[PDB]
């Protein structure tokens, strides 16, 4: 595989600078309003 | 990508271009699942219909692009293609069944704030976020203006463009179209809503945010739609996880 497994899906400029981006509260919401 | 707004910096950090030589011009979307594996859709590679067949000399992948034209100096770094790994049981006479395709780079790439690799689901992350009505992101250089007659879109982005997009129920995307869709495949949009991905957007990444952990999974890939951008359908992604044994197969072997 190579290296990232681990680390993968973390965003080096927000998940690890606790950082959120302009949209991504839309994704959250549909999880506890979109059903 | 119809109707979605510029990327942030570092936003999309798996995003990969991949790039033909020549000419030189963009050809599709594709995400980078570690420092040496690319993911893209099947057709973005082999399409007969269009006189489509790529060796691995014909491209050259871009990491960590932003500006769709601009060489991002010390940003973005271009990798060449090792090998090329199409599903054997690809679909592309009839529906585009099992639309996925692995490229091996040449050479790892580094990691950065601005290349970093997406997660690959299991399987019970896929139980928890692949349900209708729960939203993921696509993201890519595709044509931001809606299009009938083809999925190409109208008008070039110069930057990166993002849009999240509604998982729809399986009977719903059925009764949308002709086409026979399977089990490999799920479709994603709001009828009467024209937020789409277009042609140029093939291959590249539907990630969700995970609630628990916090990462991003990608769950999807750009595959395919009937026009771009319309009021009355959705568009069609491949189904990641369900695909996941052969992309493991092949990473292993
Ligand atoms: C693609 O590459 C060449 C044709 O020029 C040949 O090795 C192979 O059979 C081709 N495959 C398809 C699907 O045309």
């Amino acid at each position: 595989f190579g290296s990232g497994e681990a680390d993968c899906g973390l965003r080096p400029l927000f998940e690890k600078k606790s950082l959120e981006d302009k949209t991504e509260r839309e994704l959250l919401e549909s999880y506890i309003d979109g059903r | 990508i119809v109707e979605g707004s510029d990327a942030e910096i570092g936003m999309s950090p798996w995003q990969v271009m991949l790039f033909r030589k020549s000419p030189q011009e963009l050809l599709c979307g594709a995400s980078l699942i570690s420092d040496r594996w690319v993911l893209t859709a099947a057709h973005c590679l082999l399409y007969p219909p269009w006189d489509k067949n790529f060796t691995e000399n014909d491209l050259l992948v871009r990491i960590g692009k932003h500006s769709r034209t601009r060489y991002e100096r010390n940003i973005e770094k271009i990798s060449m293609l090792e090998k090329i790994y199409i599903h054997p049981r690809y679909n592309w006479r009839e529906n585009l069944d099992r639309d996925i395709a692995l490229m091996k780079l040449k050479k790892p790439v580094a990691f950065s704030d601005y290349i970093h690799p997406v997660c690959l689901p299991d399987r019970e992350t896929a139980a928890s976020l692949l349900q209708a009505g729960y939203k993921g992101r696509v993201t890519g250089w595709g044509n931001l203006k809606e299009t009938w007659t083809a999925n190409v879109g109208k008008g070039q982005p110069s930057v990166l463009q993002v849009v999240n997009l509604p998982i729809v129920e399986r009977p719903v995307c059925k009764d949308s179209t002709r086409i026979r869709i399977t089990d490999n495949m799920f479709c994603a949009g709001i009828l009467g809503d024209r937020q789409d991905a277009c042609e140029g957007d093939s291959g590249g990444p539907f990630v969700m945010k995970s609630p628990f952990n916090n990462r991003w999974y990608q769950m999807g890939i750009v595959s395919w739609g009937e026009g771009c951008g319309l009021l009355h359908n959705y568009g069609f992604y491949t189904h990641v996880f369900r695909l996941k044994k052969w992309i493991q197969k092949v990473i292993d072997q």
